[PDB]
């Protein structure tokens, strides 16, 4: 069987394989006409390339206050990853995290930073312990954290995580948000996904699920660096986006006797809305306290 | 010694003549008529004398038409005896091509003698500061005369002149990158120039006038970077209107 | 306006001086410019280092391939009688086997308790693409290179320095020729060290193995000095002990560090390319 | 007078190689004779110097002296004069390379002081340059920490050799 | 400077009279004029003393360029690839034939303070000193004040 | 890179929330340190001669009459101590000097307005900051 | 040495500076917005709040009448304050008036502050606004809220 | 008081460009979510308090042309109505401004 060091090797090379073919699909040159419809700059229009320019570049056309602010991207009154290339003339509409109604950014804040537990979760364990991801619970925002379930190996079946260890989690989340690595989206091919998660049962079976909801039976694929991992929804540009992040506690699910499922809750904040030691001490211990979605 | 003091550029602000007249008015600038016998020499004519319109799907009423075109012919042939109709197309080849090869070398000292003068500012202003590697790879389809009209002190004749080859073209911005086109592949052009000599003038030659742009032609090759256009800059007591 | 012209003149001067520093030309071939002669400066190159070679021999020794090739794309341009110049190659490879075996004997003589890997390093690095190139630029061998490129490749280079020796050894012989390789590339390893040309890693591990071959009890390591263990500028002096005897021992900042220059300084004692040693005889044999 | 500046948008580099990296653009652009301090514009230019292009035109947005607003207009000239003529794709995608000031030709009058004396005063003029690069601003340079510190000390005295004799 | 210039040490151009000497003037370039007082002397060194020059060094190139001039100059180019030129402007032929000696005498490194006269790759045979060198080993290595096998 | 403070993105509603959340919180933390006999106290040594006690740190009210038995007027200083609690303790070898340091507080203030650094000392010592 | 002077130096002297402040309380009453440098409408902005307590105690008290035939130099204006805007903050008890800082003007740079009546017929000005209550950080308290808010029934 | 030698550059260098000479960075700085101009966190901004003062001056001006004159004030409220309103049921007995032109988005009716 593969290594864990080099179980994501394959995984790359899959998914820049991937990501290299659906550019050669692309003419040589192809232009979009990319309306602006917006209290800003209203009617400004986007002469942009196909299936290559996304809506950080409009942005960077138009000021660095945007491409700074933008957190997501609002295409056809649909959401549209900033770092997502662009497959036809549409009007466009920029998110941030300071509106009447950022409903679907915070969706999309919460969702990443599930993302990045997984990548931590993946290297802390040694590797004689086989860890498993399962999915990213869709948890609502109000309700203190956001989770990512997840396996552990047949040794560990008791043993609980202590404060020292909760801590070592966030040294290298912060430490990922040092990296200010992107979100790099990529829409595939229900069967070119399960190839790549082929190894990972519990990936396979979530897969599956997205397919049947979809006619087209695409899913979204979503890379920090090299950790790849399947999400729902867009996701946020990049990690520097988050300035507050810690991961609260880990609770176990039942019933345990036929597999084991273990927690790991967190919460955090980003730099636009940045708020003080007192209060992030109160929003961390809500986080500590076990979520259940609807 | 050697002190002169100059004040910031002005720039001017009403470009029409009306207005510098209108407004010299206001300050009691008085510019009285000049008076001179000379006048300028115009080599060459401001634009074509009969619109030339493309048949549709190219890329009694009709046959009228190609008979006034040879009737302009003996006008050309009573300032130039040794002049015949199935040499130009082979001799405007020679102009086209070897005057697109100046633009590479920037020999305008010799652009001149090739184009007439309201054509050269339209091929080298936008060119001024930048790379050009223009080619002929092949030829597709023999050029063919399909229209020859005179004027009614001078006079000058037109020969409307098809030509259908593959060109190669890469444009470089003053830094080196790469800006339009590209220099491996040829592509097939479609494009009908014209050509005026001034008869009148006894050292007058035929040469490169201007370029017919058909309203049914194909869409350009697009540009390599994206463009933004911005929309109406509105004041703060102005609204936005859809 | 002051009249004169002298200052002017001498003013005029001292602007290029200053243009040419401010926008520094192109180098270009030494031949390009005024007062060459090739014939003449060829034979210079013989006289020069008193030796009787061939004109037509050394003439073939500097003509490269990559030179006769685009010599031929010039003439195809215009249209222009055959070339029968010969390259360089065959001389060359004479003058490369002979260089490393008459290096090998010089060193294989003179220090015999080297091993062959260590020998063999040695000959690579007196032979190297750096060292060859330091002598061919001092010895007016890239004013004489017919390259297509300026300046001369490396390999180019050394490639032409090779093929002059070839010449040598048809014209005067091996034992002449000799004389030319001691002269010039023994010369190059004077003031250095012998792991400075000899690159080697873990070099205690390599004095477990020389000691096998002379049927001795492996090495112990010991601290003989120390001072300031405490502080940032510390300084030890490790010494190996075979058999309760001192044969080694080296100084370093840590204590990893000076137990490997200790093992360094075993091996150097046991080829005998200490610094001690006695110099190279370069007088005339007798 | 001098006028090099004006000069230096008009040099055409030769087409790169496919091999070659992307070069930056470089767009030059100044305004001549304004009647400012060169001193006190000098403080001006020397704020924005290194920032980006969106940035210095905010601090020069909210500053009350007067050759911010000089600046400002400047700069935005030059941006578009960037897009529009120099081939840049982005207009945020800028940063200020250079920007200083220069003595201008000035105009001298007289001063009137007491007991029939009398001053020379000049009414002052100026010039700001400034050269935008196309990309982001270049990181700013760490301040040097404990460790080069040390690790530059032991470099000294590994350095230092026994003078006045072999 | 000596603080208003640079500075080398002692050396030689590929270890010169170690295996062989070598003569590093590699090329000399006369430029007289047929007419002209200011080359009088440096006609006459081209009649009588060239010749014989270049029969004693048969290394060095010389070329002589008879062109007008109000300056004649000599210029030496040596194997390192150093170029001096000199004036020979109105000078006797001693001085001339002492001058161009002069040049096939020297290396071609620049002529600048030269810190030490002398230098060695080798300056030590019983080592280099250290502070311990001249001090007593102690019974275990032991420091002063050291309580052993407490 | 722009500075924030305590309420500067909260809302309308979560202003008045937050307010009195961390507000009633001092009052339970105040109102737990009443009983520090009952909470493992330290030995209660007697007073010896050449013994040195803690002093306290007041509030200057103001200023007010006073007159004796004998008639004379005397005017006196009002100080009132208000939230004073002991935070640390450095014994004589630790504190680099000939006596032993205690560490005393008073006038509690606002979490908002302090640093991290001091935040965290008065979070496990289960007090307010004090100014 | 100023410890507890809450009066600013402006103007001429202490009777030009209460010419000053008149005039600009006097253009407030008839505009119910003005813009002016902003040391001088803090300092006004105290007389415009106790104006209208003495125009809530009637036109028929003569001590009321004669500090408005004072500090109203237009007598047209002084029935406004007894009959048009005592009347609109009957209900008020303070908070008659909302100063806010504008952009420094341009001549000499000089820091300015807009002032105005609450409840005008003028365009609003642009007010400052919270961050909205859906935001990341507020849904965060906002549940916090509920569970102390629940755990507190229980 | 004259100087007894004249300062060099070097020295006034130091001086002149001493930090707390050089011009501090604004970190206040923001956008406006109505325009997307700059503004300050505690200034309003210029662009928005521009377009208030620019339709406040109209309905002033229209003000004079029903006063007809000085010291002519109302003892009564004022309302503003524009193109496609009339008295709403509280504004009744008021000074009605009549604006031609549409009502501002911005400028809600109360
Ligand atoms: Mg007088
Ligand atoms: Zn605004």
């Amino acid at each position: 069987q593969l290594s864990p060091t080099e179980l994501t090797e394959m995984r790359n090379d899959l998914f820049n394989k991937e990501k290299a073919r659906q550019l050669s699909l692309t003419p040589r040159t192809e232009k979009i006409e990319v309306k602006h419809v917006g209290k800003t700059d209203p009617g400004t229009v986007f002469v942009m390339n196909k299936n290559i320019s996304t809506p950080y570049s409009c942005a960077m056309h138009l000021s660095e206050w945007y491409c700074r602010k933008s957190i997501l991207a609002l295409v056809d009154g649909q959401p549209w990853d900033m770092y997502k290339p662009l497959t036809k003339s549409c009007e466009i509409k920029f998110l941030t995290f300071k509106d009447c109604d950022p409903g679907e950014v915070n969706k999309a804040y919460w969702r990443s930073c599930a993302m990045m537990m997984g990548c931590v979760i993946e290297r802390a364990f040694k590797d004689e312990y086989m860890v498993n991801l399962v999915r990213a619970p869709e948890v609502p925002v109000i309700s203190g954290a956001f989770c990512y379930d997840v396996v552990l190996d047949s040794k560990l079946d008791e043993w609980m995580p202590t404060k020292e260890n909760l801590r070592s989690f966030t040294k290298d989340a912060h430490a990922l948000i040092y990296k200010d690595l992107p979100f790099e989206t990529l829409e595939v091919e229900a069967k070119v996904a399960l190839e790549i998660f082929q190894h990972s049962k519990y990936k396979v079976d979530f897969i599956e699920e997205k397919a049947s909801q979809n006619p087209e039976r695409i899913v979204k694929l979503h890379r920090i660096g090299d950790f790849i991992d399947v999400s729902e929804g867009p996701l946020i540009p990049r990690t520097s986006i988050c300035f507050q992040y810690e991961v609260s506690a880990v609770h176990n699910l039942q019933p345990t006797q036929p597999s084991l499922i273990r927690r790991f809750q967190g919460v955090s904040l980003p730099v636009h809305l940045r708020a003080h030691f007192t209060i992030w001490d109160k929003l961390l211990e809500r986080s500590r306290k076990m979520v259940t979605e609807d | 010694t050697k002190k002169r003091f100059t004040p910031p550029i002005y720039q001017p602000k009403f470009k029409t003549e009306k207005e510098f007249m209108q407004h010299a008015r206001k300050a009691g600038l008085v510019i009285p008529p000049e008076k001179s016998d000379r006048s300028i020499h115009l080599a060459c004519t401001a634009g074509i004398f009969d619109a030339y319109v493309p048949p549709e799907g190219d890329a009694t009423e009709r046959m009228k038409k190609t008979m006034a075109s040879q009737v302009s012919i003996r006008r050309i042939k009573d300032y130039d005896a040794n002049f015949k109709i199935k040499d130009f197309p082979e001799k405007a080849k020679d102009i086209f091509i070897e005057a697109h090869l100046c633009l590479n070398n920037s020999d305008h000292d010799r652009l001149h003698t090739l184009v007439t003068e309201h054509c050269f500012p339209d091929m080298t202003w936008d060119i001024k500061y930048k790379t050009v590697r223009w080619s002929f790879v092949e030829s597709l389809e023999p050029s063919h005369v399909v229209q020859v009209r005179c004027s009614s002190g001078n006079v000058y004749g037109q020969i409307t002149v098809r030509m259908h080859t593959r060109q190669t073209l890469a444009i470089y911005d003053r830094f080196g990158r790469l800006m339009y086109g590209q220099e491996d592949v040829p592509k097939d052009v479609l494009e009908y120039v014209v050509f005026e000599k001034q008869l009148t003038n006894p050292y007058g030659s035929w040469r490169m006038h201007t370029k017919i742009v058909p309203p049914w032609a194909p869409p350009k090759q697009p540009i390599l970077k994206t463009v933004m256009i911005p929309g109406p800059q509105l004041k703060p007591e102005e609204e936005y209107e859809e | 306006v002051k009249k004169g012209f002298r200052a002017a003149f001498r003013f005029q001067k001292e602007l290029e001086r200053q243009r040419l520093l401010r926008c520094p030309p192109p180098p270009v071939r030494r031949s390009e410019k005024p007062n060459w002669d090739y014939h003449a400066e060829i034979q210079a190159f013989g006289h020069r280092l008193q030796e009787n070679f061939s004109l037509d021999l050394l003439k073939t020794a500097f003509v490269n391939s990559c030179y006769i090739k685009s010599e031929e794309a010039k003439r195809q341009q215009l249209g222009i009688v055959l070339l029968n110049l010969k390259s360089n190659q065959e001389l060359s490879e004479q003058g490369t086997s002979f260089s490393q075996t008459c290096l090998t004997q010089f060193l294989e003589d003179e220090y015999p308790d080297m091993p062959t890997e260590g020998i063999k390093n040695l000959v690579d690095f007196l032979t190297g693409e750096e060292v060859v190139c330091h002598v061919a630029r001092n010895l007016a061998v890239e004013q004489l290179t017919l390259s297509e490129e300026f300046p001369v490749p490396p390999a180019v280079l050394q490639q032409t320095f090779f093929a002059v020796i070839g010449a040598l050894l048809q014209s005067s012989g091996p034992e002449r020729t000799a004389l030319f390789i001691r002269d010039f590339l023994i010369t190059q390893m004077t003031g250095k060290e012998l792991f400075e040309m000899w690159k080697i890693i873990n070099p205690m591990g390599l004095l477990v193995e020389e000691l096998k071959k002379r049927n001795v009890s492996a090495p112990e390591s010991r601290l003989t000095r120390q001072s300031g263990g405490t502080t940032a500028l510390p300084l030890y002096f490790v010494g190996l002990y075979c058999d309760k005897k001192l044969i080694a021992e080296g100084p370093g900042e840590t204590v990893l560090v000076a137990e490997e220059e200790a093992a360094r300084v075993a091996l150097r004692k046991l080829y005998g390319f200490t610094e001690n040693r006695r110099p190279w005889n370069y007088s005339k044999p007798k | 007078i001098s006028r090099k500046w004006e000069k230096k948008n008009k040099i055409v580099y030769p087409p790169q190689l496919p091999g070659e990296p992307r070069r930056p653009a470089e767009i030059y652009h100044c305004r001549r004779q304004i009647k400012y301090s060169k001193d006190k514009m000098w403080y001006l230019a020397k704020l924005i110097r290194g920032m980006s292009i969106d940035q210095a035109l905010a601090q020069l947005e909210f500053n009350d002296k007067k050759g911010a607003k000089i600046i400002k207009e400047v700069l935005l000239e030059a941006q578009d004069m960037a897009v529009r003529d120099h081939n840049v794709e982005f207009r945020s995608n800028l940063y200020i390379a250079e920007s200083t000031s220069g003595r201008g030709q000035c105009l001298k009058r007289i001063r009137y002081h007491g007991r029939g004396r009398f001053g020379i005063m000049e009414k002052v003029y100026c010039h700001y340059f400034v050269k935008l690069v196309e990309g982001p601003p270049p990181p700013p340079e760490p301040p040097k920490t404990a460790v080069a510190h040390a690790k530059e000390y032991i470099q000294q005295l590994r350095s230092r050799t026994i003078v006045h004799t072999l | 400077t000596a603080r208003g210039t640079p500075s080398r040490f002692l050396a030689s151009v590929l270890h010169n009279g170690l295996g062989r000497y070598v003569q590093q003037l590699q090329r000399l370039s006369f430029s007289v004029s047929r007419d002209g007082a200011s080359s009088r002397g440096a006609r006459e060194f081209v009649e009588r003393e060239v010749i014989d020059f270049a029969r004693r060094n048969p290394g060095v190139v010389i070329y002589v360029n008879s062109r007008p001039c109000c300056v004649p100059r000599v210029v030496a180019e040596y194997l390192n690839g150093a170029v001096r030129e000199e004036s020979i402007h109105c000078k006797s032929v001693e001085e001339i034939s002492t001058l161009v000696q002069k040049l096939a005498d020297q290396s071609g490194l620049d002529v600048i303070r030269i810190r030490k006269p002398f230098h060695t790759d080798n300056p030590s045979i019983q080592g280099q000193w250290h502070p311990f060198t001249n001090k007593p080993t102690t019974f275990r290595g032991l420091r002063p004040r050291e309580v052993q096998d407490p | 890179k722009s500075g924030t403070w305590w309420d500067e993105h909260l809302s309308e509603e979560n202003v008045p929330f937050i307010k009195q959340l961390v507000s009633d919180e001092d009052k339970a933390q105040l109102a737990s340190k009443l009983c520090p006999l009952k909470d493992e106290p330290w030995p209660i040594h007697p007073w010896e001669p050449g013994s040195f006690r803690v002093g306290l740190i007041a509030l200057k009210l103001g200023m007010m009459p006073l007159w004796t038995k004998d008639g004379q007027k005397h005017v006196v200083t009002l100080l009132q101590v208000q939230d004073c609690h002991v935070l640390k303790y450095t014994s004589k070898e630790n504190c680099n000097g000939k006596m032993a340091t205690l560490s005393v507080g008073g006038k509690t203030v606002s979490r908002f307005r302090k640093a991290t650094s001091i935040l965290e000392f008065y979070r496990e010592l289960g007090l307010p900051p004090k100014q | 040495i100023s410890h507890g002077r809450v009066f600013r130096r402006m103007g001429l002297g202490p009777e030009s500076r209460i010419h000053l402040l008149r005039n600009l309380l006097t253009g407030l009453v008839r505009h119910e917005r003005i813009e002016a440098p902003w040391a001088r409408v803090d300092e006004m902005r105290g007389y415009a709040e106790k104006l209208i307590d003495y125009g809530k105690l009637g036109d028929t008290n003569e001590r009321a009448m004669r500090m408005a035939d004072f500090w109203l130099t237009e007598k047209d204006l002084i029935p406004k304050l007894f009959q048009v805007l005592a009347p609109r903050y009957k209900d008020q008890t303070g908070g008659y008036t909302r100063m806010l800082q504008i952009p420094n003007r341009s001549l000499d740079r000089a820091k300015m502050a807009v002032i105005e009546y609450k409840g005008n017929c003028l365009p609003p000005l642009p007010l400052p606004r919270r961050d909205s209550h859906l935001t990341l950080l507020n849904q965060l308290l906002q549940g916090l809220r509920q569970d102390l808010r629940q755990s507190q029934e229980a | 008081a004259a100087p007894k030698n004249r300062r060099t550059i070097e020295v006034n260098r130091c001086r002149r460009r001493n930090p707390q000479k050089l011009i501090k960075v604004k970190n206040n700085i923001d956008v406006c979510p109505e325009c997307g101009h700059l503004k300050q966190k505690h200034v309003l901004c210029a662009y928005c308090y521009e377009k208030v003062c620019k339709e406040t001056a109209e309905i002033r001006r229209q003000i004079g042309k029903q006063e007809g004159g000085p010291f002519k004030a109302p003892t009564i409220e004022t309302v503003v109505l524009y193109t496609g309103e009339t008295p709403s049921e509280q504004d009744q007995g008021k000074r009605i401004i009549e604006r031609d032109r549409k009502r501002p988005s911005w400028f809600t009716q109360n």
